[PDB]
RNA sequence: CAGGCGGUAGGGGAGCGUUCCCGAUGCCGAUGAAGGCCGACCCGCGAGGCGGCUGGAGGUAAGGGAAGUGCGAAUGCCGG
RNA sequence: AGUGAGGGCGCGAGCGAUAACGUCCGCGUCCGAGCGCGGGAACAACCGAGACCGCCAGCUAAGGCCCCCAAGUCUGGGCUA
RNA sequence: AGUACCGUGAGGGAAAGGUGAAAAGAACCCCGGGAGGGGAGUGAAAUAGAGCCUGAAACCGUGGGCUUACAAGCAGUCACGGCCCCGCAAGGGGUUGUGGCGUGCCUAUUGAAGCAUGAGCCGGCGACUCACGGUCGUGGGCGAGCUUAAGCCGUUGAGG
C-alpha cells in the first residue's frame, strides 16, 4: 500500500492529443488520416536495388 | 491622486471678437471653452466657460478673403454641396464663419455639444450679449 | 498634517491613517514594525516649504501590519491571430499605520 | 459492428441536402459504432522468474522479520473448529487490529481460518509477494515445507 | 470503457456562465459567442491596466500645466523649473497641492520660477 | 396565494392570450369583466373563466371583501404544442406545432 | 429567396411586436339598465331607447 | 549575480481535474451519498475547501494502478 | 520533428517597355511564427522598440508641442506669399 | 422494437426505462360543457402527483433594481460621476451618463475586418488505439540473461 514505481517506470508519454491549450499534431494534409504514407523509405529503396 | 469635480460651479465670459484676427482668436476663443483650466477640470465638463463673443462679424481676415468655401451638402445628393465664400459667408452669417472655426476644434457628439451650448456669440454688435443679461467676466 | 515624503515611486502625502503603500517587506519580518521614510515634500497645516531640505531633513515612521495580497483580477493573453492562456493578479505589502512626527 | 449490418448508404453523398455522409448507422454519430473499440482482451505478463521469486521472497522477509509466525506447530480447535480454533488465536495472540496470511497445507488450519477479519484463509504452498506484504503478518503452518520451498527458490 | 464527460463540461460551462459576467444582451448567455466575447474583454482589461500608465501621464499632464501655467509659464518653463531644482523635485502630486494647497503651489511656484532663474 | 386564476392543457394560444390579460388584469371582476366579456375575439370566455374559478377560490376559501376583487398580478404560459405536419409542393415536411395553453393569472384583493 | 441575416435580438422582434400593442373595448352604461353598452346599441336586457324589442324569452 | 521569460507548425518538462482497479471499503451518511442551485477563503492554473439552498441515496480515496475522457468547433451526430 | 510552395523593402544583375502591390536570382532586414507598443490619420513588412506579471512612479525613440489631443500660438537669423 | 413506419419487391429499420416505502393514487364540497381550477383528506414530501424521481442549459413568461428620445458602437472596457444595495468602517456589491482608447473568434493563408470561410441557439455524442513485430530511450533483475506450447495446485481459486 505504498511502494509506487520508484524513479520513472510508470507511463512516461502517454502524451494524449496535441497540446494543453491547442493541438494538431504534425504538418500538413501530406499526412492525414488514411495517411501512413510513404512508408520506410523511397529513394532509400532506389539505392536497395 | 483622487480630486473629484465640485458642483455647479458657473461662469461666462464676453469676448470682443471685432478687430481680432480670424483663426488665431479661434484657438483661443477654442481652449478657453475649457474644461481644463479651473479645478477638478476634465471629461465631465469643466469651464469650457459659457462664453459670448460679439461683433462677431467686424473680424479679421487672415488676408486671404475668396478662396476660403464653407459648405453646406445637405444635399439630397446629386445635389449641390453649396461652395461659398467667406464674404457673403458672413455678409449673413458671420457668427457662423467664426462658428466654423469653434466647431472647428470643438469635438466629442454630446460633449463639445453642450459646450457649443455654453458657447454663444453674435456678429450681432454687443447688445446681444446684452439680451444675455447675466454676468459679463471678459477679455 | 498631511506631509509628503513618498517611497518606491511617491507613496505619499498624508496624516495617521492606515494607507497601504507599496510592498517594503523589510521590517516587515515582524507585525506592527515601525520605520521611517526621509522627508522631501515638507508641509503640514500652514508651515509649507521644500522637498530639497525633504530629501535631506526629518523623516516619518509608522508602526505597521498585514498585507492584502493576490487582488483577483485575471487577465488572458490571446490575440486574434489564433491563441489565449491567462492568470490572476497577484500584489501586495505589509500595510502602514502611520506614526507622525 | 457495421460489416453486417452496416447501413449501406442513405445519404445522398450527393450535393443538395446539405449534409455529408454516405453510410447510416456509421461510426461517428448515434449510438452506432465507436473509435479505438473496447476490443475484448487480456493482460498476460510473464515477468521473469528470476527476480520474481527473488522478491516474494523480500517481501516475506521483511513482513516476517517485523511480525513473523512460522508455526510449524499449532493446535487449538477441534482438529480446528471456529470457536475454538479462536481460542488459540487468543493464545499465539491473535486478535482484532490484525490481519495474517494463514498459509500451509494443514486443511483443518484452513478449515477454521475463514472469518473475514483477523484471519486470511490460504492453506496452500500457495504464496505470493503481493498478499504476503498486504497481509499484517504471516502466519502459516508446514513451515518445513515452505521456508525449504523459498529455499528451493533461492538456489533453483 | 466508459466517459460521460458530461459531469465535467456542464460543469466547465456554468464556469463560464459567471466569466460571462451580464454583458449586452446575447454576447451574455451567449455560451459560446459569450466566451469568445470575453476572450476580448481578457485581451482588453490587459490593454488597460497596461496604459492607464499614460492615462494618468495625461491626466496629471493637464491638472498641472493647468496651474503652472494659471501661474506663469507652461511645460517646458515650469518644469524646467522643477528641473534646475535640486534636492526638491518631484511630480506625482504636483497636481494635487497646485489643488488642495493653493499657497502650495503658489510658491512651489514662486520658487520654481526662480528655480530656473 | 390570494385567489388563483390558473389552468392547464387547453390549446388556445400565447401572445393573444398574453393580451388579453394585458388588457384585463389592473382592473377588478367588475370592470375587467366587462371588457373580457363585450371585447371581441377568442380568449373572451377561457379568459372569463378564469377569473370564475379564481373568484371562486376566493370568496370561497379566501372568502375576503369579494367585492373588492380584482386581478393582481397575472398573465400566461403555453405548455407543449400538438406537432402536426402539412404539405407543401414537391412534398417535403412543413411543420406546425400549435400552442397548448395554460393560464398563469391571480386575482388579488384591494 | 430572401431570409433575413438573423434576428436583431429579441430586441428587435419586441421593437415590432410592442409598437404593436392590444388597446381596450369603448362603453359606457345602458341608456336604459346598467351595464356596458358601446354606443349605438341594445343588449339581452334592456335593449333600447325606444322600444326594447329585445331580451327574455 | 546573472537574466533570460512575444512567440502556431514542432520538439522537451512539469501539473489538472475526469469515471473505474487495490482501493490493503477508513470509513463518510437520513444532523444526506450523489447531481444540482448560489458564494468578495485555496490554486501561478486545469482545479481546490469551505458556507448557504436542493435533493434522495450513495459515495469513495491517503498512496499507487487502469483508461471508449475532458472538446466552439467538422454546411457534424441525436434531441429539444 | 516540421515546413519541400510564401510575400514585402533596400541594394546588385535578369527580364518587362528599364511599366505594375509583375515575375528570376543574390547581400541584408524583413513579415510571417513573436514581431502583440510608438508610430506616420487610420496601413502584415516605412523611422523608432522587444511587451514574464505590477505602479492613480520619473528619464527617453521616432516623431511632436494654436486647437480638436499630452506638450513653447519658444528665441534667433532669413526667404516665399 | 425486428414491431411502428418507407420501399414494388428485394429491402430499411425508431422510439418509450423509474409515481411512492407501501397505493393509502385521491370519496367530498366549491367556477365549469368539459377539461381543468380552490379547498378537505394523503403524508414524513406531493415544487413525491400519474408520464408524475433527480428533474440543469435554451426560449417565452409575472414582479422588482438600475438604466433610456439631439443619438452614431461587436463589443467593450480603464476612469470617473449619479442612483440603489450588505455594510462597523474599511468598504465591498448592481447599475450605469461623461469621456480615452479598442476590426468579433474560428479553418485554410505572402496575406483577413472579413465581402473567403465555418458559425442558427441550448444540451448529450464527437476522433492518434490495439496486437504483435520491432526500435531508441530509460526504471528495474543476473552477465550468460529470460522463458513459450504443457502437466500439475488451484472461494481467495496461491503460484510452482
Amino acid at each position: 500500500l505504498r511502494p509506487n514505481p520508484g524513479a520513472n517506470k510508470r507511463r512516461k508519454r502517454v502524451g494524449r492529443g496535441p497540446g494543453s491549450g491547442h493541438g494538431k499534431t504534425a504538418t500538413r494534409g501530406h499526412k492525414g488520416q488514411k495517411s501512413r504514407s510513404g512508408g520506410l523509405k523511397d529513394p532509400r529503396r532506389f539505392e536497395g536495388g | 491622486k483622487t480630486y473629484v469635480p465640485k458642483q455647479v460651479e458657473p461662469r461666462w465670459v464676453l469676448i470682443d471678437a471685432e478687430g481680432k484676427t480670424l483663426g488665431r482668436l479661434a484657438t483661443k476663443i477654442a481652449t478657453l471653452l475649457r474644461g481644463k483650466h479651473r479645478p477638478d477640470w476634465t471629461p465631465n465638463v469643466a469651464m469650457g466657460d459659457f462664453v459670448v463673443v460679439v461683433n462677431a462679424d467686424k473680424i479679421r481676415v487672415t488676408g486671404k478673403k475668396l478662396e476660403q468655401k464653407i459648405y453646406t451638402r445637405y444635399s439630397g445628393y446629386p445635389g449641390g454641396l453649396k461652395k461659398i465664400p467667406l464674404e457673403k459667408m458672413l455678409a449673413t452669417h458671420p457668427e457662423r464663419v467664426l462658428e466654423h472655426a469653434v466647431k472647428g476644434m470643438l469635438p466629442k457628439g454630446p460633449l463639445g455639444r453642450r459646450l457649443f451650448k455654453r458657447l454663444k456669440v453674435y456678429a450681432g454688435p454687443d447688445h446681444p450679449h446684452q439680451a444675455q443679461r447675466p454676468e459679463k467676466l471678459e477679455v | 498634517m498631511f506631509a509628503i515624503v513618498k517611497t518606491g515611486g511617491k507613496q505619499y502625502r498624508v496624516e495617521p491613517g492606515l494607507k497601504l503603500r507599496v510592498e517594503k517587506l523589510d521590517a516587515e519580518p515582524g507585525a506592527t514594525v515601525e520605520l521611517p521614510v526621509l522627508l522631501l515634500g515638507g508641509e503640514k497645516t500652514v508651515v509649507g516649504t521644500p522637498v530639497v531640505e525633504g530629501a535631506s531633513v526629518v523623516a516619518e515612521v509608522l508602526g505597521h501590519g498585514r498585507g492584502k495580497k493576490i487582488l483577483v483580477s485575471k487577465f488572458k493573453a490571446k490575440v486574434q491571430y489564433r491563441r489565449k492562456k491567462g492568470h490572476r493578479q497577484p500584489y501586495t505589502e505589509l500595510l502602514i499605520k502611520e506614526i507622525r512626527g | 459492428g457495421e460489416v453486417a449490418y452496416s447501413g449501406r448508404k442513405i445519404w445522398p453523398q450527393k450535393h443538395t441536402g446539405r449534409a455529408r455522409h454516405g453510410d447510416i448507422g456509421a461510426p461517428i454519430f448515434v449510438g452506432g459504432g465507436v473509435v479505438f473499440g473496447p476490443k475484448p482482451r487480456d493482460y498476460s505478463y510473464t515477468l521473469p522468474k528470476k527476480v520474481r521469486k527473488k522478491g516474494l521472497a523480500m517481501a516475506v522477509a521483511d513482513r516476517a522479520r517485523e511480525g513473523k509466525l512460522l508455526l510449524v506447530e499449532a493446535f487449538a480447535g477441534v482438529n480446528g473448529k471456529t470457536k475454538e480454533f479462536l481460542a488459540w488465536a487468543k493464545e499465539a495472540g491473535l486478535d482484532g487490529s490484525e490481519s495474517v496470511l494463514l498459509v500451509t497445507g494443514n486443511e483443518l488450519v484452513r478449515r477454521a481460518a475463514r472469518n473475514l477479519p483477523w484471519v486470511v484463509t490460504l492453506a496452500p504452498e500457495g504464496l505470493n509477494v503481493y498478499d504476503i506484504v498486504r497481509t499484517e503478518r504471516l502466519v502459516m503452518d508446514l513451515d518445513a515445507w515452505e521456508v525449504f520451498q523459498n529455499r528451493i527458490g533461492g538456489e533453483a | 470503457p466508459r466517459a460521460k464527460t458530461g459531469v465535467v463540461r456542464r460543469r466547465k460551462h456554468k464556469k463560464i456562465l459567471k466569466l460571462a459576467k451580464g454583458y449586452w444582451g446575447l454576447r451574455s448567455k451567449s455560451f459560446r459567442k459569450a466566451r469568445e466575447t470575453l476572450f476580448a474583454a481578457g485581451n482588453y482589461a490587459y490593454a488597460h491596466r497596461k496604459r492607464r500608465k499614460r492615462d494618468f501621464r495625461r491626466l496629471w499632464i493637464v491638472r498641472i500645466n493647468a496651474a503652472c501655467r494659471q501661474h506663469g509659464l507652461n511645460y517646458s518653463t515650469f518644469i524646467h523649473g522643477l528641473k534646475k531644482a535640486g534636492i526638491e523635485v518631484d511630480r506625482k502630486n504636483l497636481a494635487d497641492l497646485a489643488v488642495r494647497e493653493p499657497q502650495v503651489f503658489a510658491e512651489l511656484v514662486e520658487r520654481a520660477k526662480a528655480a530656473q532663474g | 396565494m390570494e385567489a388563483k386564476a390558473i389552468a392547464r392543457y387547453v390549446r388556445i394560444s400565447p401572445r393573444k392570450v398574453r393580451l388579453v390579460v394585458d388588457l384585463i388584469r389592473g382592473k377588478s371582476l367588475e370592470e375587467a369583466r366587462n371588457i373580457l366579456r363585450y371585447t371581441n375575439k377568442r380568449g373572451a370566455y377561457f379568459v372569463a373563466k378564469v377569473l370564475e374559478s379564481a373568484a371562486a377560490n376566493a370568496v370561497n376559501n379566501h372568502d375576503m371583501l369579494e367585492d373588492r376583487l380584482y386581478v393582481k398580478a397575472a398573465y400566461v404560459d403555453e405548455g407543449p404544442a400538438l406537432k402536426r405536419v402539412l404539405p407543401r409542393a414537391r412534398g417535403r415536411a412543413d411543420i406546425i406545432k400549435k400552442r397548448t395553453s395554460h393560464i398563469t393569472v391571480i386575482l388579488g384583493e384591494k | 429567396h430572401p431570409v433575413p441575416k438573423k434576428k436583431t435580438s429579441k430586441a428587435r422582434r419586441d421593437a415590432r411586436r410592442s409598437h404593436h400593442a392590444l388597446t381596450p373595448p369603448t362603453l359606457v352604461p345602458c341608456p336604459e339598465c346598467k351595464a356596458m353598452k358601446p354606443p349605438h346599441t341594445v343588449c339581452p336586457e334592456c335593449g333600447y331607447y325606444a322600444g326594447r324589442k329585445v331580451l327574455e324569452v
